[PDB]
């Protein structure tokens, strides 16, 4: 029997205390395997137990609850439980264009846009999903719906208005057989 | 031909898969690291260079080298994740998990799953320029 | 063996262990979940409803009075436990019961009252979810009459009288530990743990504390002598005038003031759910966000969102480019 | 190879001008196989399908 | 016993496609004494598949402008092509009606799906009840270019068309129209 132990910060300690129920129990429902939240050394541990009806499950499980983690709601991670053609890629604001300080928070600001709007665009066009930690992006969606989203993300912030983005990417959804 | 070891017992190796923005190399060495079992490439499974990342490639990837590690008598793997590193982005890939579920799939015991990407202290400058990156 | 609506919403398939099924007609017409109105449409009637007469609903309440539940309890919960307790008078003696309950003692500790303790996932140095486990975790597990209550209060006083009492399980409870909330200003105890507001003076004051009561009829009380918990830190800043329209929104300082409606959309408030025989046909892994309404321009957000942002106190520093709603 | 199938649900109408029906499908082999279906034509709850090829799927997702 | 035109039995009947079996309308209540009855058979959504099927033969056979309303005519084509039917095969006429509308009708066709401007076609399953009208549509029309301009009889023609799709031959309109469906079909995928 093997296991796998993912991390928790001090900041989705909370979420994960609310959403705990939501959280173990399809994980132990269906796919059958145990789960802990250890206190001291602050992992949440999953393990194959007898009952587990089927091999890479722990996998399967082990993305729910990283996802999570990440900062995704507990039915859109419940997707990648369900779905097996889901990814979660993300990578910094930084690595594609060098800023510092208050212009980096712009960029910021036209990934969400007023009230969310923006983000919520995208989340509508490339049927993903969007967490913005401080400084880094997170993508769960297929293959080239993360192409698309990233595409999108790293037009908005190396200085596109949000329009022209729309447009875009309407058009690649329009040419991508959506 | 292999490690003759009893049935409870499992051989381990180390799998260094490494995602890189382009296509992804599946990487089974010794422990040590230095005398390598087998490795494909995302290129050598699709014959496009358009799908040479595509989470496709690397699948296949896994399970060709699931299927040598299991004609060689390794067992079981170690995992150890890799994106570019350095300037570049940190976060392994699509690819890399893509690989990870498929051999994963394929009757692999695994190991300890421990992410090794050259993150610089303190780096020289970016590919880039100042304008940006990434379209 | 009176079924509370616990039971029937936690569907307990327990007539089999009881004969004197006794429930009254407002604990089973004041049920709103669909399944269990189908539940009790299929389930076999061997229930028969009674209604007590109310000399024992007037002893009930004055001892409520007493036992300081009388805010915690309903109407209804009053009926039940007269009707457990008329019951018990009418099959047998009624001399076992002792009436007046006892003293409270106090026994404080160092720990936080937010310390996970007694939830089942969580283990401090083994503790473990498994699927042999989960038809057992309910709560803390330990002869003709019964109860199939859930609540606490009810459990509280009626354990401060001394019947015994069981759950839908089958063995009976002879200890019971849960949280109540204290106010610290006029210091009236709640055991409706969603409140905030205090029935007495009305103050944002009710902070957590932990009770035990056992089968004995002895109630005690650990509260934290912790300084963190009695802080005053964000508590005194500057309000904005009273504004009133369509879109006010007050900084919500009592129970019971007017609020303007400003309700999110059905499509807003629509998550996924993942498990649903007819979810794979469905075009995208996850429901379309609401971008076109006026609640959407308006910023409206769910009352549940954004509570770790209340949590931080009004005299410190948010970041530079943040606006908080 | 030619297998004969079942209905479980009729899902919707989808296509360019509304005139696909998609359709769940059960099979007639006794096995809990349940294929997503693209048909033309009316279909009701109660119609039994000819599949000239089974191991087509839809356009799930 | 109810036979049709007075002499046709409905017993010997038997359905060999079972998708089709509940649909196919012939066999014991719907067996009726002649192809007309004028009852309301379209008012409502799959009412036409409680319909006899030689009423349905018989409407898709005054399709053309010349004959659109004359169902006497229509009906007495049918009983001489029943006639031409029994003594060239020697079975029941009924009999090779079902195997012709079994061995006609297309299992999967092709279909737009996109915007205007997609010209590439998916391939789909073909509905029981779209596949019998479609298969009545077929022979019916293989009825009408088989007796333009010659000497033959439609009543024969029908007979003849009848026949041949009974027999799943190479010489039926209907059975060369579903080869050619069923090929694009395949072709398109
Ligand atoms: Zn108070």
């Amino acid at each position: 029997e093997e296991t796998r132990k993912i991390p928790v910060p001090a900041n989705r300690y909370t979420p994960l205390k609310e959403n705990w129920m939501k959280i173990f129990t399809p994980i132990v429902e269906h796919l059958g395997l145990q789960i802990r939240f250890n206190l001291k050394s602050r992992n949440v541990e999953i393990r194959t137990c007898k009952e587990t009806k089927d091999v890479s499950a722990l996998t399967k499980a082990a993305d729910f609850v990283k996802a999570f983690i990440l900062g995704f709601q507990v039915e859109d991670a419940l997707a990648l439980i369900r779905l097996d053609d889901l990814f979660l890629e993300s990578f910094e604001i930084t690595d594609v264009k060098p800023l510092k300080g208050d212009h980096l928070s712009r960029a910021i600001g036209r990934i969400a846009g007023k009230g969310g709007k923006t983000k919520f665009t995208i989340e509508n066009v490339t049927r993903t999903r969007i967490v913005l930690a401080d400084v880094k992006v997170h993508i769960l969606g297929s293959f080239q719906n993360i192409k698309m989203a990233r595409t999108a993300i790293c037009n908005l912030i190396l200085g596109n208005p949000p329009s022209k983005v729309y447009g875009n990417i309407r058009a690649v959804a329009s040419r991508s057989a959506d | 031909l292999g490690p003759q070891v009893a049935e409870g017992e499992n051989v381990f190796g180390v799998c260094h898969i490494f995602a890189s923005f382009n296509d992804t190399f599946v990487h089974v060495t010794d422990l040590s690291g230095k005398e390598t079992i087998c490795r494909v490439t995302g290129g050598m499974k699709v014959k496009a260079d358009r799908d040479e990342s595509s989470p496709y490639a690397a699948m296949l990837a896994a399970q060709d080298v699931a299927q040598r590690c299991k004609e060689l008598g390794i067992t079981a793997l170690h995992i150890k994740l890799r994106a570019t590193g350095g300037n570049r982005t940190k976060t392994p890939g699509p690819g890399a998990q893509s690989a990870l579920r498929a051999l994963a799939r394929s009757g692999m015991k695994i190991g300890r799953i421990e992410d090794v990407t050259p993150i610089p202290s303190d780096s020289t400058r970016r590919k880039g320029g100042r304008r940006g990156r990434r379209l | 063996v009176v079924a509370d609506a616990g039971a029937f919403l936690r569907h307990a398939a327990l007539q089999d262990i009881g004969k004197n099924i006794y429930t009254i007609r407002e604990v089973v017409t004041e049920i709103r979940d669909k399944a269990t109105r189908r539940r009790l449409a299929v389930l076999p009637y061997e229930l028969r409803f009674k209604e007590p007469l109310p000399e024992y609903v007037r002893l009930v309440t004055e001892f409520s009075k007493k036992t300081g539940d009388y805010p915690s309890l309903s109407a209804t919960d009053i009926q039940v436990l007269a009707l457990t307790y008329q019951l018990e008078a009418e099959f047998v003696g009624v001399s076992h019961l002792k009436q007046e309950p006892q003293k409270v003692k106090v026994s404080s500790s160092i720990q936080h009252p937010e310390t996970p303790l007694h939830i089942s996932g969580f283990h401090l140095p083994g503790g473990w979810i498994t699927p042999s486990n989960i038809k057992q975790i309910q709560q803390e597990l330990e002869v003709r009459v019964g109860c199939l209550t859930t609540d606490f209060a009810m459990q509280n006083v009626l354990l401060q009288m001394g019947l015994h009492v069981l759950a839908v399980n089958g063995m009976l409870i002879r200890e019971a530990r849960s949280y109540i909330l204290r106010c610290h200003g006029c210091f009236k105890t709640t055991s409706d743990m969603s409140r905030v507001f205090c029935s007495h003076c009305g103050n944002k004051t009710l902070k957590k504390v932990s009770v035990t009561v056992s089968d004995d009829g002895t109630l005690h009380m650990h509260f934290s002598r912790n300084p963190k918990v009695l802080n005053p830190r964000g508590l005194r800043y500057s309000l904005p005038t009273p504004k009133g329209g369509k879109y006010a929104i007050n900084p919500h300082l009592t129970e019971d003031q007017r609020f303007p409606q400003l309700r999110l959309s059905q499509k807003a408030r629509q998550k996924t759910n993942v498990f649903a025989p007819d979810y794979i046909a469905g075009v995208s892994p996850f429901v379309e966000n609401d971008i076109s309404s006026r609640s959407a321009t308006l910023q409206v957000r769910d009352s549940t969102l954004g509570a770790g942002r209340r949590r931080l106190n009004p005299n410190a520093s948010r970041k530079k480019f943040v606006k908080k709603r | 190879p030619i297998k004969l199938a079942r209905v479980t649900k009729v899902l919707g109408r989808t296509g360019s001008q509304g005139q696909c029906t998609q359709v769940r499908v059960e099979f007639m082999d006794d096995t809990s196989r349940s294929i997503i279906r693209n048909v033309k034509g009316p279909v009701r709850e109660g119609d039994v399908l000819t599949l000239l090829e089974s191991e087509r799927e839809a356009r799930r997702l | 016993d109810i036979k049709l035109f007075g002499k046709w039995s409905t017993d010997d009947v038997q359905i060999n496609d079972i998708s089709l079996q509940d649909y196919i309308a012939v066999k014991e209540k719907y067996a009726k004494y002649l192809p007309h009855s004028a009852g309301r058979y379209a008012a409502k959504r799959f009412r036409k598949a409680q319909c006899p099927i030689v009423e349905r033969l018989t409407n898709s056979m005054m399709m053309h402008g010349r004959n659109n309303g004359k169902k006497l005519m229509t009906v007495r084509i049918v009983k001489h092509a029943f006639e031409i039917i029994h003594l060239l095969t020697g079975e029941n006429p009924l009999q090779v009606l079902v195997n012709a509308i079994i061995n006609s009708g297309p299992r999967e066709d092709s279909t737009r799906i996109g915007r205007a401007g997609t010209v590439r076609r998916q391939a789909v399953d073909v509905s029981p009840l779209r596949r019998v009208n479609q298969a009545i549509w077929l022979l019916c029309t293989g009825a009408r270019e088989a007796a333009f301009r010659n000497i033959k009889t439609i009543a024969e023609c029908l007979a003849d068309e009848l026949i041949n799709a009974a027999k799943g031959s190479s010489n039926s309109y209907a059975i060369k129209k579903k080869d050619e469906l069923e090929r694009v079909a395949k072709s398109n995928r």
